[PDB]
């Protein structure tokens, strides 16, 4: 099935869809089609009714054992009732209680799963896909879901195609059809008529593909599931450790259950009682709510990152973010605000200040002469930025400009200095201007001066000072053109080094009035032809603008320094400017020097400086193209503060490979289509929420919703918390196993009445299975988290002998002793003193001995003893549960004679906490008390 | 140095202009927190060595909450009517009286809330905010219950330090804590201080939402913002929740390291650098250079 | 996993830790017992009515089995009854005071004396008679005592009537009067506060004539005279009741 409109022509496309090829259909028609046709592709997926999910939660896992036990109890009650009359409703009650336990635990599991999956799926609308349509006459940015059939859509380099497109105009556009085909080669697209097969017609832009380069515009033909792509259609270290630990504890629980079943059979137990005790121990000693617990922890953290402008795209990247060890990052937009303002200018040999502002708008110079006149003229006529409409009242510093940040800064500065840049550009005549690119490094424009010369051609151009000077041979001083000698070249170099040394972008401006004899008034300027004398211009001056570091960037750099994370700056800027900005943010720090810095300080030439004496380096991008693997490895190993200046985005992959060859966990920065291989190669590749493109967001594992570098540091710190929250949750779900098995062991050994029954054991487990999840929900961040060296992903384990012992031999023992106290007190206050209970198990459990004596001489019938024993069982369960829950709210805060209840076991917990605080021990397993 | 005490609407607000208006350049307006005035907190920040260069090119307009100014009388019943909306209401009169055009916020705790409400009410007058330890929500339910069960049997000053400093420093009780409880117990009229605290508790949740690109979204601070909070401060979750439900393009979160309680008096060298970069990104003091690059 | 020194350190640490934990537990237990009075339980609501028990306790769940000719089959019952009835003979209760009949013997202060139960009140089942307690003759003797409760004051006339369920053909002769429990012993005050308190007994002798030898009786004893002492319960078959079976082999 492949029928498409590629055979149609441009004129008839206006009739099939009723849209203007340069205007597009109106918003009213778009809304009408959206109401009629429906939403965008949306690829309607299947789903489960979630009642199957609830039934799988109820009947899945080890709850099948409890269901089997309830079935056995009901069967025994039924057979007893059928055989003998007057049946004691005990097996029926036991089965009902067992089924209620299954239902309650299934409800808890389902609620936790629903909460996790509902906190998830809230990240699918944090950065919704966008489409660039030109409906109503302006290029608006409607949501991808609102695109209708017919409206024209423009795609840029790195923008995923919103729907099936038949492009009508192209500017070198290419597409990545690897989603449909098997090749990743960027096939091109043009409005012409290639092969009649729509899959290779070179004029159809398929849905869900990416436009790698160029620009194109086209009419939507298929919106919905009708699209071509719509018609058709392993493990983490944390998960591995948790699965292995769960399997080990499940084996231990099965062994304990078999042993206790055998020992109960030896102790004259009914068959139902033994096969129910075995089930109770097995179900109460297997960690079931642990996968849900780690999922809750990961999802809660990922929600906490998203509130700090760090949108994670996976639950695997949450655990890989806290193990980061290298944050190779860009400089513009990430480490700097990208809000440039003009600060300094150099003309007439004086380094003038561009302070201006409202007060003394003539800072250091009011109007000067033709020097600054030509400087401002070049600045205002070489720009390709304008103020948008409806912004003629707000003051200039608080105005909005469209275009590059540098162009906007220049516009604002010279419009504050001069007046009405708009009238400045309209008074003159702008005819020709070459497009900007990082190949020529100049902005040539042809222009007509209306004052005196009227040459019908001008050479206004701006670019990097080191290259523009190579062509503007002349130089203007005091309004008079003069030859450029070595003295003036040295002065210009000194000015460049002084302005660049402050961490400022510096731009050059050279212009020349072309003679009329070589080119008359009527000339046809052509890019291919030489035409204009691209060289031998006249230097005017230098303009410098600050690009301040972001507000929270130096603090984040300090945090990285303290946390043992190496920050690498990869910038396509001049090495001097890159070094200055790196020193200003903290990626070079104080005392640490470059080899050039040491050479300058010790007055020695650079060569004899020992490279090992410099801990800070600035690698040029052109040089990096020539280092082999070993040289780059040495550079990244011996130097702790590295800056990659003049580095193209393609070499980011080489830098990532070099940093990863040392075992580090590297995090990078996206914002581009050339950064996609690096984002895929790095362990945790980070895209940019605002400045980044669709491809970068597609290939990244993490997105910065505010573009700030400090957000990366905050996300690293947030992900660092899970490696100590997970072990706390494991300890909390493990500590409840000892108060469940110690009663039976002490019963057997000391021959005392049973302190805890099977149903009561199941009640203890049921009431203390939400403690880890609730603790995760109510948790506070630990201090000094960013003062420890990054964790080793392969040589560090969540579970160790110090943690299992912590959970099983100290906290479990404390809680078991508390429960035993609550049992002993209730037995004592009814007549049986604790020393009289030793050896009483045989008589207490004898149905035909109804004269068991107190310590006070009384005599108890069998069913009078069992009432008190059941009271003791219930008290044990209640005490254990309400000390487990109370110690939680007391630990999260501090860091008559029925006092025998939770007040005791809590008191002993605090007392043993004080003891283990006195004995510091040695890292420190004291925070678990 | 002028100490104009302008009166308007629900009371008399005392301001201390420590500067000269540089034409129409925005003047830094400072609001304190509960339990202290401008002298205790902001006079220990605006007097810093690095803060001199910022104040040279700007003006300081230290404002005092009604009744918290030094040497103030009391009222037998008081009835401190100004609520948070009302406390933000008399700021435009203060601006008009002093011939003010635009301001840059300086907000700590209650002052941060007041400045946020003022910016949300009249976005044109506010150029930017640097709200420190801002809480956009009310006391909630569990926190409100804890407040009404613990503060009844506890001194007002002690609850002030509990709100200001973290539990770790409070238990440690280092030199700073008593150096400040001195200035909180004294240098303040308790009769109006308790009324101001009660008004602070009686706050309505600030209406702000993070834009989602969907017309029906709630309004938010369109001005550039910098949220400063110490890593060991009680109002960390409050600021993080305030960092969310806000525009990420304009606002920045500065979780100050090795700090807590009061970032403006504990680590002024880092807050001054953050403030300088915040102002430079907004277009002011463009030739002030870079602090870590200045010493070279 | 080897590491003898590390294992020793682990064992020493756990030794001192569990010593500290046991010290805390023992101190709390001591404080628990100190608040507890040692002459009467703090709570009595769980034992409101006295049960019934027989003596001696058989080895097969209340199944009295003995042989007519074998002196060893009945032996265990014989010296169990001899041991139990030793304090009941006249040679020991001589120091005990005599006691008026038909009224509660309420006591005050530290006097706390106990009435004496004459061993001959059991008639043929007493040990002062033939050494065999009804065995080797054809009339086994079973005691039916009622459980002691501190501060119990039964109302009315308390009596135990053991009526055979075997169609009354082996008629049951309950010896002390018609199974009367004299009310003069009943205000029990617990040990350490009732020194040498001999609880009242009721002896049951089952008629096992040679013609109806073998078989088994189903003597059911219960309290039938006092309203204070409950006798019917849906769960407790011994609350004011008891039921034992005797089989006379050969
Ligand atoms: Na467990």
């Amino acid at each position: 099935v492949s029928m498409d409109d590629h055979k149609l022509s441009l004129d008839e496309l206006h009739r099939k869809y009723g849209t203007d090829l340069s205007r597009g259909l109106t918003s009213a028609r778009a809304a009408e089609i959206l109401a009629r046709d429906g939403p965008n592709a949306l690829t309607p997926p299947p789903t489960t009714p979630e009642w199957i999910k609830f039934c799988r939660q109820l009947f899945g896992g080890f709850s099948m054992l409890l269901w089997i036990g309830a079935i056995l109890c009901f069967l025994a009650y039924s057979i007893q009732a059928a055989t003998e009359e007057e049946p004691q409703n005990d097996n029926l009650y036991l089965g009902v209680v067992l089924s209620a336990v299954v239902i309650i635990t299934g409800c808890f599991s389902y609620y936790q799963e629903a909460k996790s999956s509902k906190i998830m799926e809230s990240f699918k609308n944090m950065v919704p896909q966008q489409a660039l349509v030109i409906r109503n006459g302006e290029k608006m940015s409607i949501n991808a879901e609102e695109v209708v059939v017919g409206d024209l859509v423009e795609v840029k380099g790195g923008d995923r195609i919103p729907a099936d497109l038949r492009i009508i105009s192209a500017n070198g556009c290419k597409v990545d059809n690897s989603s449909l085909t098997g090749e990743s080669e960027p096939q091109t697209r043009s409005p012409d008529f290639t092969n009649e097969n729509p899959l290779e017609t070179r004029n159809i832009a398929f849905f869900s593909t990416n436009c790698v380069e160029g620009t194109a515009r086209g009419i939507v033909v298929y919106t919905g599931d009708r699209t071509v792509m719509g018609r058709i259609a392993g493990q983490t270290p944390i998960a591995a450790e948790i699965e292995h630990f769960i399997h080990i504890i499940t084996g231990v629980a099965v062994f304990l259950g078999v042993s206790f079943f055998i020992l109960s059979l030896i102790l004259e137990y009914t068959w139902l009682e033994a096969v129910i005790f075995l089930i109770g121990i097995i179900v109460a000693n297997v960690p079931e709510g642990l996968l849900a617990t780690v999922t809750v922890c990961l999802t809660l953290t990922a929600k906490r990152m998203a509130r700090k402008n760090c949108l994670v795209k996976n639950l695997e990247a949450v655990e890989t973010l806290g193990s980061t060890s290298t944050i190779c990052s860009d400089k513009t937009g990430t480490l700097t605000q990208n809000r440039m303002t003009v600060a300094h200018m150099w003309f007439d040999n004086q380094i003038h200040e561009a302070d201006t502002t409202e007060n003394q708008s003539g800072v250091s110079f009011d109007k000067t002469s033709a020097t600054w006149l030509a400087l401002s003229r070049i600045a205002g006529l070489c720009n390709r930025a304008v103020f948008q409409a409806n912004q003629e009242n707000l003051p200039i510093l608080k105005r909005a400009v469209a275009g590059d940040a540098s162009e906007s800064a220049l516009l604002k500065c010279i419009e504050l200095c001069c007046g009405s840049v708009k009238e400045m550009r309209e008074r003159y005549a702008k005819i020709v201007e070459i497009p900007f690119n990082s190949t020529n490094k100049y902005q040539l424009s042809i222009h007509k001066n209306p004052n005196t010369s009227e040459p019908q051609h001008l050479l206004v151009m701006k670019g990097a000072p080191e290259r523009i000077l190579d062509r503007c041979s002349s130089i203007l001083l005091h309004g008079k053109e003069q030859p450029l000698d070595e003295e003036l070249k040295d002065a210009f170099q000194n000015a460049y080094l002084e302005l660049g040394g402050l961490g400022e972008r510096v731009l050059g401006f050279c212009h020349l009035f072309l003679p009329d004899e070589q080119f008359p008034e009527g000339f046809q300027f052509d890019t291919d032809d030489v035409n204009f004398p691209i060289d031998n211009l006249c230097f005017v001056g230098l303009i410098s603008m600050i690009d301040p570091p972001r507000a929270a960037v130096p603090d984040a750099v300090g945090k990285c320094r303290s946390a043992g994370i190496k920050v690498i700056m990869v910038t396509g800027d001049h090495p001097i400017t890159a070094k200055a900005i790196a020193k200003g943010v903290g990626i070079i720090s104080e005392g640490n020097e470059t080899v050039e810095d040491i050479a300058a300080r010790l007055n020695i030439p650079v060569s004899q400086v020992n490279p090992r004496d410099a801990k800070a380096c600035v690698v040029h991008g052109s040089d990096l193209k020539d280092m082999t693997s070993e040289q780059l490895d040495d550079i990244l190993k011996y130097h702790t503060e590295i800056v990659f200046a003049r580095t193209s985005p393609q070499q980011k992959l080489i830098i990532v490979e070099g940093c990863q060859r040392q075992g580090a966990i590297v995090a990078v920065t996206g914002d581009g289509v050339n950064d996609s291989p690096a984002l895929k190669k790095a362990d945790i590749g980070v895209a940019m929420g605002i400045a980044g493109s669709d491809v970068s967001k597609q290939a990244a594992d993490m997105i910065l919703l505010d573009d700030n570098f400090a957000s990366i540091v905050t996300g690293v710190e947030e992900g660092r918390l899970i490696f100590d929250n997970l072990k706390k949750s494991i300890a909390y779900t493990l500590t409840s196993n000892i108060p469940e098995i110690t009663p039976f062991l002490i019963f057997i050994i000391a021959n005392i009445p049973l302190p805890l029954g099977t149903v009561t054991i199941l009640c203890i487990d049921l009431g203390t299975d939400m403690v880890p999840a609730i603790s995760l929900a109510y948790e506070q961040a630990e201090s000094d988290i960013m003062k420890r060296q990054p964790r080793n992903p392969k040589t560090d384990k969540l579970v160790n002998e110090r943690l299992i012992s912590m959970a099983y031999g100290q906290i479990g023992m404390i809680q078991a002793l508390g429960g035993f106290f609550t049992y002993f007190v209730i037995l004592a206050e009814n007549g049986f003193l604790p020393i009289h209970l030793l050896g009483l198990r045989v008589d207490w459990d004898d149905r035909w001995i109804n004269d068991v004596e107190d310590s006070y001489g009384q005599q108890w019938t069998y069913e009078q003893r069992k009432i008190v024993e059941f009271t003791c069982h219930t008290a044990f369960f209640v005490s254990i549960v309400v000390v487990q829950w109370a110690d939680l709210v007391i630990c999260k805060t501090r860091r008559t004679w029925w006092f025998c209840a939770f007040p005791y076991s809590l008191l002993i917990f605090v007392y043993d906490k004080v003891r283990k605080l006195i004995i510091r021990r040695r890292v420190e397993k004291e925070t678990y008390y | 140095c002028q100490e104009h005490d302008i009166e308007t609407t629900h009371g008399v607000v005392h301001v201390t202009i420590r500067g000269l208006p540089k034409g129409n350049r925005p003047v830094i307006l400072t609001y304190h927190d509960i339990g202290l005035n401008h002298k205790s907190c902001f006079n220990a920040f605006f007097n810093f060595e690095d803060m001199q260069e910022i104040t040279q090119h700007f003006a300081v307009c230290h404002v005092d909450a009604p009744g918290q100014q030094e040497g103030a009388p009391s009222f037998p019943t008081g009835y401190q009517y100004p609520t948070m909306d009302e406390l933000a209401e008399m700021l435009p009169p203060v601006l008009t009286h002093l011939s003010l055009k635009s301001i840059i916020g300086i907000g700590v705790g209650a002052g941060a809330y007041i400045l946020s409400r003022f910016a949300l009410n009249h976005p044109e007058l506010v150029e930017g905010l640097v709200l420190i330890n801002v809480d956009p929500c009310a006391k909630g339910w569990i926190d409100w219950a804890a407040s009404k069960l613990s503060g009844l049997t506890t001194n007002v000053v002690d609850i002030i330090l509990a709100h200001h400093f973290g539990q770790e420093e409070l238990q440690a009780n280092l030199d700073l804590i008593q150096t400040y409880r001195m200035h909180i117990a004294q240098d303040i009229n308790q009769d109006n201080l308790q009324l101001f605290l009660n008004s602070y508790n009686g706050r309505r949740d600030l209406e702000i939402e993070r834009p989602i690109l969907g017309d029906n979204k709630s309004k938010t601070l369109k001005c550039s913002t910098l949220l400063v909070v110490g890593d060991n401060s009680p109002a960390v979750e409050a600021v993080v929740e305030c960092n969310s439900r806000l525009n990420p393009i304009n606002t920045t979160l500065l979780k100050m390291a090795d700090c807590g309680g009061l970032p403006q008096v504990v680590q002024p060298g880092k807050l001054t650098e953050a403030f300088k970069y915040f102002l430079q990104g907004m277009g002011y003091i463009p030739s002030a250079s870079m602090t870590r690059l200045a010493r070279s | 996993g080897r590491t003898a020194k590390s294992w020793g350190l682990i064992l020493l640490f756990y030794l001192v830790f569990y010593g500290f934990l046991a010290a805390l537990f023992s101190f709390t237990m001591w404080v628990m017992l100190q608040t507890l009075n040692d002459e009467v339980p703090k709570y009595r609501d769980q034992i409101p009515s006295p049960g019934l028990m027989v003596f001696p306790k058989p080895v097969t769940a209340l199944e009295y089995t003995f042989s007519r000719s074998d002196p060893t089959s009945y032996a265990g019952y014989i010296e169990d009854l001899k041991k139990f009835l030793k304090p009941y003979t006249l040679e020991e209760q001589k120091n005990l005071t005599v006691c008026p009949d038909g009224a509660l013997f309420e006591q005050k202060g530290p006097v706390y004396v106990a009435c004496q139960f004459p061993i001959s009140l059991l008639q043929a089942c007493s040990g002062m008679n033939d050494p065999d307690f009804g065995y080797s003759q054809g009339n086994p003797c079973i005691l039916v005592k009622m459980n002691r409760i501190i501060g119990l004051k039964p109302e009315g006339v308390p009596r135990i009537d053991c009526v055979s369920k075997n169609e009354d053909i082996p008629n049951v002769a309950v010896y002390p009067h018609n199974g009367m429990i004299d009310l003069k012993y009943f205000p029990y005050y617990g040990k350490k506060l009732h020194v040498g308190y001999l609880q009242p007994l009721v002896a049951v002798q089952v008629s096992f004539a040679p013609n109806n030898t073998g078989k088994e009786v189903t003597v059911e004893c219960k309290i039938d005279g006092s309203a204070n002492l409950k006798s019917q319960d849906d769960r407790d078959k011994f609350l004011g009741r008891v039921m034992f079976k005797i089989t006379a082999r050969a």
